[PDB]
């Protein structure tokens, strides 16, 4: 549910 | 490992040789190199496993890029450039540095125009200094007309089909990477799907599957080096990281024209070959496909990685302070789950 | 510890003596015994710290209760009765036993009429068997008229005021507890506010504050002995539970007419005095006050206990299987937070 | 928030 959600963080500045 | 070096056409000799590769403590097996028309390549991508595609023409227009061409055409925008005294360019998140005041990075970021970068690079070579630079900048609208033209000539037909076939989200950015020979980006994982398009020079890519989380010891989520491995590949501390003795990697050397699929959550270590000149790469980062309506048990490793990240985040915000995450987790497990 | 035993009125001698107390590895300091009209008693309750109140008259009508009176008047309902071969009556949650098939309890539950309980108890005494019984049953509408009358005569005025002053939720139940001399309920915490009203005989109550979580090693939340300490007080395994060597308890002996406030999340170990005859107690369990709109940082220990319980629950449901909670938590912390 | 929420479990059957 909420726990499975993922972000979009990578080795660069947003 | 990488295998026998490829022979460049017209009998121009080996593209590289094993002595240009750094030496590490773990075994590796090669990533498959295949045609984009090979069904096995679709099968690997579909199953979120790495593959090197040799004939996508993804960035065909850019293969003519070198510093002079880019300096002449890439515009007057600011480019982020990292500077280090070691070959390792460990990434750090600036926003999180407030959480950990005791973290002082070993590389510094500096904004500059492209010609300034070329100048510093030229200057270092002239006096044989040991300083190392790594330009990493996302392509933006400020680039000049000929770079726009090159960009428009990328193989969007092919990659758009991939984006659609896999149900991925939007392209979030293209990172231009220009490095000095010997530069290393230490092992880390990214939360986006990545098509790594090599343009100039050669890079050795060592990948580890998400299920090796236990062997690679990422920093705490709140730490500036979130998603990077704490293990120093050059000198692994087996006392703190015992399971790094079990790590096994999938490795390959990409050169001009190759495209490497780095699936989301796969660890990757990337090094520009020693004595190989500068390297140029452009990446293609896509948001992953939405979480499926129906969940299949047991969960995949990358789903468990996502759960652990979210537990760490939730606890940081609930406790009001990320430095309390560790003590609570230990108190939660000692004598209970261990 | 408990201190000098109280002298019973009319010069009837010491209520009990230290030889009726079991011997343990840790130090204790006494719980204050005060009048319900003492402002210090309100201050302790308000601050969620234990206090023995000596003159509430909370269960004054019940002080005449013994087995004959209860057998004659408590009705024809079923009473849960626990049976063990040891003095320790470790509580276990029947619903959770499916999660852990390798758990076989050392006490068994049996439903019976009150006169059957009195009979088994009478039978054991006659032949000096070692079996031990502990009746624990929530009072319900099936009780007979004279017990209703006694129940109606409890000091509701006083306790209702307490419920209102503290913002507690509703009274959820009254547990009748009847035990044999020497019976022990091992250390555990409850998630409700408890006024423990002693009626017959003497019980030594040893309490530990929520901040001692790290010293008391509760079972995993999914385990049937959730909220109970894994430490065997009689033979503590310091190799698995090293911080049990730091535990410090608040202890008292309650007798007829005393009421002990056991605040929510406080650990308590309760033993019926050796050679003291049967004990009778009625508890009063209230839902705790709602979580406040504004949270003050840093959080209280019992708030952190609540967070840890919820992490364990969430992970059990997210992983699809509670036995995977441990491996994920270890993988989350080893080489990262420890 | 959600994490702070508590139950009503005690050493007796619901
Ligand atoms: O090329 C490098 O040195 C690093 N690149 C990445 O981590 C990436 O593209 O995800
Ligand atoms: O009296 C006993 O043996 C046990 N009682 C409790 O745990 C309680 O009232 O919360
Ligand atoms: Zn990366
Ligand atoms: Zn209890």
């Amino acid at each position: 549910k909420f726990l499975l959600d993922f972000g979009v963080n990578v080795n660069a500045a947003d | 490992g990488s295998g026998e070096p490829r022979e460049e056409a017209g009998a121009l000799g080996p593209a590289w040789d094993e002595s240009q590769l750094r030496s590490y403590s773990f075994p590796t097996r090669p990533i498959p190199r295949l045609s984009q028309s090979d069904p096995r390549a679709e099968e690997l991508i579909e199953n979120e496993e790495p593959v090197v595609l040799t004939d996508t023409n993804l960035v065909y227009p850019a293969l003519k890029w070198d510093l002079e061409y880019l300096q002449e055409n890439i515009g007057n925008g600011d480019f982020s450039v990292y500077s280090a005294s070691t070959h390792k360019f460990l990434y750090y998140d600036e926003k999180k540095m407030a959480n950990f005041q005791n973290f002082k990075p070993r590389s510094n970021r500096e904004e500059m125009k492209f010609h300034e970068f070329v100048e510093k690079l030229q200057d270092i070579q002239q006096r044989g200094g040991e300083e190392r630079l790594y330009l990493q900048q996302t392509l933006n609208d400020t680039v000049g007309r000929k770079i726009v033209m090159d960009f428009l000539g990328f193989n969007w037909n092919w990659i758009n089909k991939q984006q659609g076939k896999r149900g991925w989200g939007q392209l979030t950015s293209n990172l231009l990477l220009i490095g000095m020979e010997g530069n290393v980006t230490p092992a880390h994982y990214d939360e986006q799907q990545n098509f790594f398009a090599q343009i100039k020079g050669y890079k050795r890519c060592i990948l580890f599957p998400p299920d090796q989380f236990e062997c690679l010891y990422p920093y705490p989520v709140h730490h500036p080096c979130d998603r990077q491995s704490q293990v120093d590949f050059d000198n692994p501390d087996y006392e703190r990281f015992p399971n790094f003795q079990n790590v096994v990697g999938y490795e390959t050397v990409v050169g001009p024209g190759d495209v490497l699929y780095i699936p989301m959550y796969w660890w990757h270590h990337i090094e520009s070959l020693l004595n190989g000149g500068i390297t140029i790469t452009v990446n293609f980062w896509y948001k992953g496909a939405p979480t499926p309506k129906r969940i299949e048990y047991p969960l995949k490793a990358h789903q468990k990685v996502a759960i652990m990240r979210n537990i760490e985040k939730m606890l940081g915000e609930a406790l009001g302070n990320p430095q309390e995450v560790g003590p609570l987790l230990n108190t939660m497990i000692k004598g209970r789950y261990n």
